[PDB]
């Protein structure tokens, strides 16, 4: 709910791919080098449909 | 509205949450949770506006 | 033809095909049986082939045919050795 | 009966997973030790990362120990040490492997965007696939009771479920567990049952995941790859030479990071193997397995999770993937500072003595040993190293007709590299012909160019027949001349006209050439009088040839002598009667079109020589009195400040709106700026008095500065206005304008204040330039990546349809006509004539036949013309449908390279585009190409019907329009925000405007039409070039829009599977081959789909080509999953592989090989 709704509604499409935004709006231990690539991958390239593959993953 | 969105309720949960935000890993304690927040804006060897 | 090279393309369209056939001829000259048709006048094989194409002689079909005759000259003239080898393994 | 088993020619490359046995096939031994080189002897260890027995020998032909040394034993392995003694390059090609104990997950197929191992298995990635293989939560592997088939259990849940049943549902955890999961998975039976279940009574609430996975599973099963290969049990080893450890200077070795990676994985792997023999505490072993996982994952690709470190460097270690994820140096090359070379021809360049000596080194060697002089090759070296006089004469022989091609740093378009005939010059600088000095955008600020030597035979002919400067007369972008004379030469020929009255004038008549004798011998001037002479003209008509025409015309001294340079044909005199300005290029253009190449080339060299020589004679300079200020300057300034003073007093006493008095006072100064500007020009323009016969008369100023401005040669109105007039409104960092314009000018003194103000303009000028220069190339890269694969082929197809070309008319309310946009265009079909006949069907509109389209009056302002937008070609472009516009005058040669040349011409003028209901600039060009929806998109009527409100705000909602007529309705969604344009009851057509706002190209293509959307993109992208004043042909825009509309979407039922959006390439070829194959009902109808440059370029057949620009880790992986193969037609992918390019001089080669690969 929170992660999915916030991610989608905000990113439309954040213009210049404002990375430094939603990564703060995420739970668990922060400052990681693991969760990084999972966001840079979805936003662009395969737009629209990719944003529906992200939540299901 | 800021208080309405504040999970912490006291000094312990506050210093602990900060300790978990800064150093996410080891279990927050009493000495660690306190000394950390003190060694951020309340220690000459760890902070200085000059 | 040391400044176009345009007169050559009129005789054979497609500047790319021109390069292929002209290099093909220039290759024949540089290595192997030279024998230019237009007088040299101290010009590189690079341009000599182009001079010929402009002149009207030596095109793509012309070289292919002269290669056919060249093959018929090397083969049919020296078939006495091949036939001798043919009987080698029965 | 071929079946050859050697390294011969290949037609394609395949990409797929590698079986454990597939890895073994490469194995020339197994690395078993973390050891590399000896600590004392500096010798390859036994079975380390750098073995000699496994990989290759250190020295060339001598083995490790030394039992065998020379070429005696090149096929036999050594006795004491199994070292095959062949080459040392063997060390560069030999593989090898490491065999791990417990299975390991391949980092790519595990965590690379979509979980390949997960989506194939249907299982969450970092959530479930992690916890079950990091030894945390055991997974099931198929059960026939209670438990399912892939649930996740905890230790407590495991033993509980084990106690209830057990010994009949056994399911492990970890890597090998996922192995049995992928292995037990039946791609066949699942492919069936998935098709069954995911098609039973389900609307669009499911079809998403349904169609997706079924296509993925069908692909992978058809790929040939077994899912066992996903996680590897055998990890191959990279050849040692590709990751060496070489001694530097005085010890201190230099090694690759891969050695650290392979050394770590080996250590952890061996410890694991050791623990699987000694006591095996579950915690100890399971951790070491996870540690082996870490090492392997780090070696394959770091990325990604913390980044392995060590190696003393605080920076991460360069893994295999990072070495292949993301400039071609070449022999026989050089560079130097460029210098003007006036004495040269258009096909020549000044190549320094010592430079050319070193560049043609191997050619000099060969020719020396050929003639004599040098007894042997090493004698030639010693002979040229001791530059011995005679060698230079040999050099003069080798560079004779051996073209060298020059290149400048910023290569924006094709004319960046042009070939010349090498001309020896005693110096160390490289001289260049001043005509093609504009094509390079080159100045002599100290700019430096590089040179290349065409080594191959056909490489020289390519440089001579294609890249040779004489073949580049016209610009590829626009049909106009590119080698057109510039500043110096142009001012020269402007001086050779300019009719001055009297002053050693008088109309003493003669006959052309003799006039030369008159000029050198003084008496008469040169710019008089006018004077009459006999001109022997030459014209042709109908049957060509030449027709003389002697007459008596009133020219000047300059025009008469200048006439000598003009070639045989041409209208004559009248071309000289004008002046030297823009017509200077016009004269060159017409000459090229009516004469040919050679006559134009020599004509260019001659007009260049003339301009320079007579320009020197003229001695035009720039003193301080040359930029005359107006006398009404102080007057106009006082009057302007008088007006604003009154406006400020009004603001003081209220009255006028103080909130925007700022704007109107700016208008005051803006008018005042135009007043001083107009005064300065009207004064500095005319002036003068002379004294003709009885004195008193006026012409135009011979004021040097004006002459430069009135003849190209870098001199515009604005700059001159700043020189003598005034610098107008200056910008402020805020973006606002200052209400105190720079009253002074450069001729006068400049106060510190207004200079500290103008410095902002200079700063933002240079800065904005620095941005748009890099952003221009940034756009070009996208243009090329998407367009650089199409080439004109299959000669000339049929088809007549094509965009109806009409003069771009803003004349609706501003008056602005441009009707030269039809020339060198192939006609659609006989486009009528106010009467009958005329224009043929496929007749390409000649340059003289477009001038014939004026003899049919202003009535005919519409012609249907074949374009790349249409054309029923398949994987290329019809030659006719294109046009002809090149440096060449005829139609494009079959098998050219339309793509790259199009992108270049479009992105070349990107240097001169200012970034910002009118965006304007380079950014506007980008958005138009990307096909981005506006911030406030308008709406259109999909079907023609009757407009009526569909429930006033009943949702949700937000208004609703419903155009219903004939049959079936529609419900569009209006969001209250923004008004309307059509009342209720009124009828609309198929695609009418109902928002009167910015239009979206998606809707236009989808509804209006392809001719409409392409017409929109071309006319809209041009409109931003109109303002910037950059001329660029419409063809190239259509070229990119062509494959910008590459793919489509099918909606019905056919051999293609519906929801799939496939390109019309495969579609059209498959729909043509179905109406006459079995039945037209086994195929669907498609629908063109607009997609931007990036979105279009993202899709492409070659996986190597994709691995070029887009994320290599992604494309290479997903292309590995399915049994893909590149084969092998594109440009980009055929370049990196290092073979002939399927275009131009190639093409023929590829076409032969393409048909050749039809046997099997
Ligand atoms: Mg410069
Ligand atoms: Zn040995
Ligand atoms: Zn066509």
């Amino acid at each position: 709910q929170s992660q999915l709704k916030l991610l989608v509604t905000r990113g439309k499409e954040q213009g210049y791919l404002t990375y430094a935004e939603v990564n703060d709006h995420l739970p668990e231990d922060i400052v990681d080098s693991d969760q990084i690539e999972d966001i840079i991958q979805m936003i662009n390239d395969m737009g629209i449909q990719v944003m529906e593959e992200a939540p299901d993953a | 509205e800021t208080l309405r969105v504040d999970p912490t309720n006291d000094r312990l949960s506050a210093l602990v949450e900060i300790y978990r935000m800064m150093r996410p890993g080891e279990p927050p304690t009493r000495e660690a949770a306190e000394s950390l927040f003190e060694n951020l804006f309340f220690s000459e060897d760890r902070y200085d506006l000059s | 033809a040391r400044v176009t090279v345009q007169d050559a393309v009129e005789k054979i369209g497609n500047r790319f095909d021109l390069v292929l056939v002209a290099a093909r001829r220039a290759r024949q000259m540089q290595v192997g049986g030279k024998d230019p048709l237009v007088p040299e006048e101290n010009d590189k094989t690079t341009v000599i082939a182009l001079r010929e194409i402009e002149e009207g002689l030596i095109n793509n079909q012309i070289l292919d045919v002269r290669e056919r005759q060249e093959q018929q000259e090397q083969e049919a003239a020296e078939l006495q050795a091949v036939t001798a080898i043919a009987e080698g393994r029965r | 009966l071929k079946a050859q088993t050697k390294t011969e020619e290949f037609d394609a490359i395949k990409i797929a997973l590698a079986s454990p046995d597939m890895i073994r096939s490469w194995s020339f031994g197994e690395v078993k030790k973390p050891e590399t080189i000896n600590y004392r002897t500096f010798k390859p260890e036994r079975d380390g990362l750098f073995c000699a027995r496994i990989f290759g020998p250190v020295k060339d032909y001598e083995c490790l120990c030394g039992k065998y040394k020379r070429l005696k034993h090149r096929g036999v392995i050594c006795e004491k040490c199994g070292v095959e003694v062949t080459q040392t390059k063997v060390r560069r090609e030999r593989m090898g492997h490491i065999e791990l104990a417990s299975p390991t997950a391949h980092i790519w197929f595990l965590k690379s965007l979509p979980s390949r191992i997960g989506l194939l298995l249907d299982m969450p990635l970092r959530d479930i696939e992690r916890v079950l293989y990091f030894e945390s939560y055991v997974v099931i592997e198929g059960g026939m009771t209670n438990l399912e088939r892939q649930q996740i259990l905890t230790e407590e849940q495991y033993l509980d479920a084990l106690e209830e049943f057990g010994d009949e549902f056994d399911a492990k955890m970890g890597a090998e567990a996922i192995q049995a999961l992928l292995k037990s998975m039946d791609l066949e039976q699942e492919c069936e049952q998935l098709r069954e279940e995911l098609n039973e009574t389900n609307s669009e609430t499911k079809r998403k995941k349904l169609t997706k996975r079924i296509k993925l599973l069908e692909a992978f099963v058809q790929s040939g790859n077994k899912p066992e290969w996903m996680i590897l049990t055998v990890l191959p080893v990279l050849p040692p030479d590709l990751r060496p450890l070489v001694p530097l200077d005085g010890g201190r070795f230099a090694t690759s990071d891969l050695n650290d990676l392979y050394r770590r994985v080996i250590n952890r792997n061996n410890r694991l193997k050791r623990l699987l023999d000694l006591a095996a505490p579950d915690i100890i072993v399971r951790n070491e397995k996870r540690m082996l996982q870490e090492a392997v994952d780090a070696l394959l690709d770091n990325g990604r999770r913390g980044r392995a470190i060590t190696g003393s460097n605080k920076r991460p270690l360069k893994s295999l993937a990072d070495m292949i994820k993301g400039g071609k140096r070449v022999d026989y090359s050089g560079r130097s500072v460029i210098t003007v070379g006036p004495y040269l021809r258009l096909h020549q360049c000044g190549l320094p003595k010592k430079m050319a000596l070193e560049l043609f080194k191997p050619f000099i060697y060969g020719k020396l040993e050929l003639r004599g002089l040098a007894t042997t090759i090493k004698a030639a070296k010693k002979m040229v190293e001791r530059e011995e006089a005679v060698v230079w004469d040999i050099l003069d022989e080798v560079i004779r007709e051996h073209p060298v091609l020059l290149n400048r740093a910023p290569t924006l378009h094709r004319l960046g590299i042009q070939a010349f005939e090498p001309v020896l010059i005693e110096g160390k600088a490289i001289q260049l012909h001043p005509l093609v000095c504009a094509a390079y955008n080159a100045d002599f600020d100290g700019d430096q160019m590089a040179v290349h030597v065409p080594l191959t035979l056909e490489a020289q002919l390519e440089a001579r027949a294609l890249m040779m400067s004489t073949n580049n007369i016209l610009s590829p972008a626009n049909g106009e001349p590119i080698i057109v004379p510039s500043q110096d030469v142009v001012l020269g020929l402007y001086y050779m006209t300019r009719d001055c009255v009297n002053a050693k004038g008088e109309g003493m008549v003669l006959t052309g050439p003799k006039e030369a004798e008159r000029l050198y011998r003084s008496g008469l001037a040169s710019l008089h009088a006018r004077v009459k002479v006999r001109i022997t003209e030459y014209e042709k008509d109908a049957n060509g040839e030449l027709v003389a025409k002697t007459s008596l015309k009133d020219t000047t001294v300059g025009r008469a002598i200048l006439w000598m340079i003009v070639p045989k044909g041409l209208p004559y005199s009248i071309v000289n009667q004008a002046l030297g300005k823009k017509a200077i290029s016009k004269m060159l253009n017409t000459c090229y079109r009516i004469l040919g190449l050679k006559p134009t080339v020599i004509f260019a060299d001659q007009i260049m020589y003339t301009g320079f020589a007579y320009a020197a004679r003229s001695g035009a300079s720039v003193g301080i009195d040359d930029m005359v200020i107006p006398e009404k300057k102080h007057e106009i300034i006082s009057e302007a400040e008088a007006e604003v003073a009154e406006i400020q007093e009004q603001f003081q006493s209220g009255l006028v709106t103080a909130g925007e008095r700022y704007n109107k006072v700016i208008d005051i100064w803006a008018a005042a700026n135009d007043r001083v500007s107009k005064a300065m020009m009207d004064n500095l323009q005319t002036e003068t008095v002379i004294n003709r016969d009885g004195q008193e008369e006026k012409q135009v100023s011979f004021n040097s500065i004006y002459m430069m401005a009135d003849s190209g040669a870098r001199g515009s109105a604005a700059q001159i206005r700043q020189l003598a007039g005034m610098r107008g409104l200056m910008a402020k960092p805020d973006g606002s304008i200052i209400e105190t314009p720079i009253t002074a000018n450069f001729r006068e003194g400049l106060n510190v204040l207004q200079y500290f103000i103008s410095t902002h303009g200079a700063r933002k000028g240079l800065a904005d330039t620095a941005l748009k220069t890099a952003n221009s190339g940034y756009l070009t890269r996208r243009l090329v990546d998407v367009a650089q694969d199409l080439v004109v082929t299959e000669d000339d197809c049929g088809t007549h349809e094509g965009i109806m070309m009409t003069p771009v008319i803003e004349g609706g309310d501003v008056k602005e006509p441009l009707r030269d946009r039809v020339l060198g265009r192939v006609t659609a079909e006989d486009v009528l004539k106010p009467g009958t006949a005329d224009i043929l069907v496929p007749r390409n509109t000649l340059l003289h036949e477009q001038w014939c389209d004026l003899l049919e009056e202003n009535s005919v302002d519409a012609v249907k013309v074949r374009s790349v937008v249409s054309c029923d070609t398949d994987f290329g472009v019809c030659a006719h449908c294109y046009g002809r516009d090149l440096a060449r005058g005829h139609i494009i040669n079959k098998g050219e390279a339309i793509g790259v040349i199009a992108a270049q011409s479009i992105g070349e003028p990107g240097t001169q585009l200012t970034m910002r209901d009118i965006t304007g600039g380079l950014p506007r060009v980008a958005d138009l190409f990307e096909a981005r929806r506006p911030k406030e998109p308008a709406i259109l009527a999909e079907i023609s019907g009757i407009v009526s409100f569909g429930k006033e705000t009943k949702g949700k909602r937000r208004l609703v329009i419903t155009p219903v007529d004939g049959s079936d309705p529609y419900e569009e969604m209006i969001p209250k925000w923004r008004q309307l344009n059509v009342f209720e009851g009124e009828r609309v057509e198929r695609g009418d405007v109902i928002s009167d706002g910015p239009e979206a190209p998606h809707d236009i293509l989808r509804l209006r039409g392809v001719h409409a959307v392409t017409r929109y993109i071309v006319n809209e992208v041009q409109d931003v070039y109109r303002l910037q004043g950059v001329k660029i042909n419409d063809k190239h825009i259509e070229v990119i829009v062509r494959q910008m509309l590459r793919k489509a979407t099918i909606v019905n039922a056919g051999s293609s599977d519906f929801l799939e959006g496939e390109q019309v390439e495969y579609s059209r070829v498959k729909i043509a081959n179905r109406e006459l194959e079995a039945n037209g009902k086994v195929g669907a109808t498609y629908s063109r789909d607009l997609l931007g440059i990036t979105k279009a370029s993202l899709a492409t057949e070659s996986f190597i080509s994709a691995a070029s620009f887009q994320e290599t880790t992604r494309v290479l992986t997903e292309a590995a999953v399915a049994g893909k193969r590149d084969e092998l037609r594109g440009l980009k992918e055929n370049v990196i592989v290092g073979r002939l390019i399927p275009a131009g001089t190639g093409y023929a080669y590829h076409q032969d090989r393409m048909r050749r690969r039809a046997a099997g």
